């Protein structure tokens, strides 16, 4: 029994071993309780206006579409504290693990961004944070994993199945199931089983309401459609969530198509996955024919989540979003382009919902509209990447 | 057919519980595994439970990932280990054989399909490891379509509501966790587990067999004596094959003492 | 004859050879007029606001000052577009560029921060840059030399004299000697010859206004003192300038000591260098006892300019302003201490202030102070460098 | 002293513009920069202009820079380049000297103290290159109370203002820029100089010697034609001594043949 409903359709649940039950329903009851406290909401707001950088600026790019109809606008979450937009929802966790009387976070982390982002939030609110997170991702991410160190974290690295970052989730979740009365498990995206997808939406959902209103106040009128990535799709709900009932403002999330689609080396799961059951839910999974889980590739490291939020995979079946890919070309084409153009370098991930962007403006250059692409990251982290491919 | 009921009539006869080992099937290969489970059973299993190699065991601590790890390494797969099962019923005609699955291998090709393979191999429960009794509906219903016993975990934070519908929804037996966490032999639970026990009798559950940590022959008497119908030892014996891998025959010998031991503490 | 007083008491001045003249009073003219008109000031204002990401956030460090009687706010620059305070004059600078009809900008730089801040605006604002860099900091910061490049700025390697910063300095110099008629040489701190000390100052002035209104907001009451490294002066006078008529508050600034200043390795010149003319100035200067001009060292790459910003020279000599050293030790333990107590990783620059507030608490814990820290850039880039010291 | 004012007069006489080479003291070390400076004059150098080696020279192409660099690498110190001085105001009484100087090297140990050093050792004149008129007052000052004629740039951007501060404060000579960007033999100076030459001599300002990008005698000789009083040559010595280093000998030879040329064009 839940106080909210744990399923979007036919996506999402709750497929945890039994003895995880009581901990999610305890964090289902303490979220619905945090969200109409007032003191919560004002602590959560505090910290994000004070110590993150909220509100983040809505940056018009008219170099970028000159010649054209297109107006673009970026939703600058590369200027939230930490570089990416995962830090909004770290905090709201940690504040629901300090309401819930824990002293303890465990995480998961890919590319280890939302390693830094729960190891920051855990060292200002004084919590106890430890950090899984695969030991072939541990290899390829040496700055991150001493970012976390430094910030008083413990890191240790998953050396079983892939040792990417689906290993990094189950060992989280076999940590959490024999440490559960005094830990709180801080997962990274709108994924795994409810009421994560649910919390962690509502702990983004400032992003698009600022872009509403931010929006509203430069232009007089919605977006055309909002534009976002999706890896395991918090950035892109979050932009999403205050649009869902304008019906006119167009829902689109970009999923990595990686060599291309067709050659099987991609990260979209939301389209050309199959449905199965992991981490906690039912949802789209990069799978094998048997039902093995496999890995997403992707030239951005932290669109790695081989599945995605089943919230996304709902809005899809029922028409209200759409999703794409664009591929590792387009995504660094993309990256070249805004630093040349805007002098803003976007991460890797964001690239992709800038490039498949750029495509709707450039297949159609004499259709007016007006779009905002949500900025998740800051790219200063990718340039070695791009520059060892260029 | 009711091979556990069978099974755990003929045990109270003779006022002994059951001593079931796990196995991951196709550790460390096909044939091995086949082996390695005539010698259980020769050696006194009473019941086999049985895991299907996945990709993200996550209830599983490393003694069991690291079976997983060397059922992969010899390309070992669903359709394979139903091969196998269908060869293990064709040898041994009574014994209850229970699997211990991930959800993902059950949902995959589809729910009902999962279990008909099942009935058709001769399986007679299935626990879905990562299904709680809340998402259980179409399991369960699947389940006794094909007339396999669904299996429930009922673990150490079980409140009245949850030993309640453990007891209506499982057949079979009822999987008593010793403790929290993951499988592991190294971790013995030490909770009372008598008020649990005497409550799911008092609500006619299947018969309890305690498992998780169960390791050593004074665990599995401990478990009797406290009123579970007996003990599952998965780790301790996936540890035996671990440690022997250079020597198969001896890996047979040394399982042989060990289930023979565990067995012999059951009465 | 000028419009504006080029002297700071006897610090300041015009020294460049007679061929710059003309470019310098266009300059100070072109910027007087600025400051006067409305859509000036309203276009700097929107880049800012909607590109840049100002306000920046003033952020109370509660867990740095437990079991003390010191309140300690940092003032968020770390959070401003390209991760330090350099942006807010390089938009100024480049929007004065275009309003005297020129089309191409001359930038040196250090550490790179300089490069990258001038390329980015020069890329947002349609101008073409190129950049001097001393060759042993091209070797040196590879990242920052690849972001001005991907930013379509050209990079130009300098081997003359030490091949660091002064020596870019005078390249950047020599072109303009050359090219003022087409090209805005854009200086990167509060020093050089007039009106540059005066246009960046003015230009980094709101640094210190937001923080006067972000206190009075707060604690209703100004500082005791606002704390700010001192490298050439563009981010401490940024902070100072609101605050100097407000005589309670106290302006420190904080000069690299290096290995120690006993030790002669250092890049302290205002409290121990002497008086000289050089880089258009006269002002304390690193220099041999002939009168060679030397390097600064400082663990922190960024504190590099041999010389000091005139203003603070005069403000020092009249007692307006007290000015100290950091050493590289300290640094690094100010660096350490914010990331695992507050979660925020302060630039090597930016945590010789820290350092200096740390000690007044710590040498005198039951002393009643409300202190402001400049956190004039994030530290992302100095982990690599403090991981091998560590 | 007048050594300018007697030379300027003379050559009058004679209907010739002066020849003025530069060199940097000490380059490529004090024994070789003192006979390179007496073959100058050998050859017919009617003054000096001479630079004295520091850090910084930010009104100096890479030939001049370079120099300095060679200066440095043999340990040139401003002391050491005072003692040259003196040895060369005793080899030859009435050349003019002048110095070509950054502002750090005058004002280090004192403004007056640096002319008074001059007027010791027998130097002419000063010009300070990052001095502008509008800073020049402590050193013009200084300057003439140690009989040191304070020389300013006269660039190709002036304006009526400037040509009557160059004339009034200026002494000696005026040094007349061919062009805007810094010292260098590859970049010629095309601009028409007369307007400027001629404003200067009906403000009645030091005979102008024209400087920056000369390095052939037709441009010597174009100069003296446009009304200058001569013209200054440092970087084409100066690659003279680069392209030589390692032959000493040769070094003086092509100097020689170099500045006889560019004397015989100012006849
Ligand atoms: C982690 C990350 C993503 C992907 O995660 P989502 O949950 O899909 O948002 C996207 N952009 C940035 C910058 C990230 O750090
Ligand atoms: C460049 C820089 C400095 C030093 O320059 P100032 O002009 O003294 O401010 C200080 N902090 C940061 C973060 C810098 O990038
Ligand atoms: O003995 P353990 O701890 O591995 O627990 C038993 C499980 O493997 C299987 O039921
Ligand atoms: O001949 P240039 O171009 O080096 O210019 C002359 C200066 O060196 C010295 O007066
Ligand atoms: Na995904
Ligand atoms: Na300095």
């Amino acid at each position: 029994t839940t106080l909210l409903n744990p399923y979007f359709g036919e996506f999402g649940g709750m497929y945890v071993p039994q003895i995880l039950m009581p901990a999610l329903n305890q964090l289902e009851e303490a979220f619905v309780s945090a969200q109409k406290d007032p003191e919560f909401q004002a602590q959560f707001a505090d910290l994000l206006k004070n110590y993150a950088g909220r509100p983040t600026a809505l940056t018009k790019c008219q170099n970028i579409t000159a010649g054209t109809r297109t107006t673009l606008y970026l939703k600058r979450e590369d200027l939230l504290h930490g570089g990416a937009h995962k830090t909004n929802q770290v905090l709201g966790q940690a504040l629901l693990a300090k309401r819930m009387g824990k002293s303890e976070i465990i995480a998961e982390t890919g590319a280890g961004q939302h390693g830094v982002a729960s190891a920051l939030a855990s060292a200002l609110l004084g919590l106890k944070c430890r950090i899984y997170m695969g030991a072939k991702d541990v290899e390829r991410q040496s700055p991150n994993v001493f970012r976390m160190r430094l910030m008083g974290a413990e890191v240790i690295p998953v050396h079983s199945g892939s040792a990417t970052l689906k290993d990094a989730c189950n060992e989280a979740l076999r940590d959490w199931s024999g440490s559960y009365e005094t830990a709180h498990y801080m997962l990274g995206t709108a994924a795994g089983p409810h009421p994560y997808p649910t919390i962690v939406r509502e702990f983004q959902r400032m992003i698009g309401e600022e872009t509403k209103a931010q929006i509203l106040d430069k232009e007089g009128r919605l977006p055309d459609a909002v534009i976002a990535c999706v890896g395991g799709g918090s950035n892109a709900i979050g932009m999403f969530a205050d649009f869902i009932n304008d019906t006119s403002v167009g829902l689109i999330g970009v999923e990595p198509g990686g060599h291309g689609i067709e050659t099987g080396e991609h990260g979209a799961p939301l389209k050309h996955g199959r449905v199965g059951i992991y981490f906690g839910m039912k949802a789209p999974m990069m799978q094998t024919a048997d039902g093995q889980i496999e890995e997403s590739y992707s030239i951005s490291a932290g669109l790695d989540f081989p599945s995605v939020g089943p919230q996304h995979a709902y809005l899809n079946s029922i028409g209200r979003a759409d999703y794409v890919s664009i591929t590792d070309d387009e995504a660094l084409e993309a990256f070249k382009t805004l630093c040349r153009h805007e002098g803003i370098i976007p991460a890797l991930e964001s690239s992709h919902a800038l490039a498949h962007a750029l495509k709707m403006m450039r297949e159609q250059p004499e259709k007016e509209q007006l779009l905002v692409v949500n900025l998740s990251g800051r790219g200063d982290k990718d340039i070695f990447t791009v520059h060892d491919i260029l | 057919m009711e091979r556990y009921e069978n099974l755990f009539a003929q045990l109270n006869d003779r006022r002994e519980g059951a001593f079931v080992p796990f196995v991951t099937l196709g550790d460390p290969g096909i044939e091995q595994s086949l082996k390695i489970i005539d010698t259980l059973i020769d050696a006194g299993a009473d019941a086999l439970e049985l895991g299907v190699p996945f990709s993200d065991p996550l209830a599983d601590g490393p003694t069991i990932q690291n079976a997983n790890l060397r059922a992969f390494a010899a390309g070992v797969t669903p359709a394979q280990c139903f091969e196998m099962l269908a060869i293990i019923r064709e040898k041994h005609p009574t014994i209850p054989i229970g699997l211990l699955m991930y959800a993902n291998l059950v949902f995959n090709n589809g729910i009902d399909a999962f279990y008909a393979r099942c009935e058709q191999v001769g399986v007679d429960s299935v626990l879905v490891a990562d299904v709680p009794v809340e998402e259980s509906a179409p399991f369960r219903q699947a389940a006794l379509r094909h007339n396999i016993a669904p299996i429930f975990i009922c673990p150490p934070n079980a409140d009245d509501d949850l030993l309640r519908q453990v007891a209506s929804y499982g057949r079979g037996y009822t999987y008593l966790l010793s403790r929290s966490g993951v499988t592991g032999a190294e971790n013995r639970g030490a909770l009372p587990l008598h008020h649990l026990i005497e409550k799911l009798k008092e609500y006619h559950a299947a018969p309890a067999l305690q498992g998780f940590g169960i390791s050593s022959p004074e665990q599995v008497s401990a478990a009797v004596r406290a009123g579970a119908a007996g003990a599952i030892s998965g780790s301790a014996i996936v540890k035996i094959i671990e440690k022997n891998l250079a020597s198969p025959k001896q890996m047979l010998a040394e399982l042989r003492s060990f289930v023979s031991a565990m067995k012999a503490a059951s009465r």
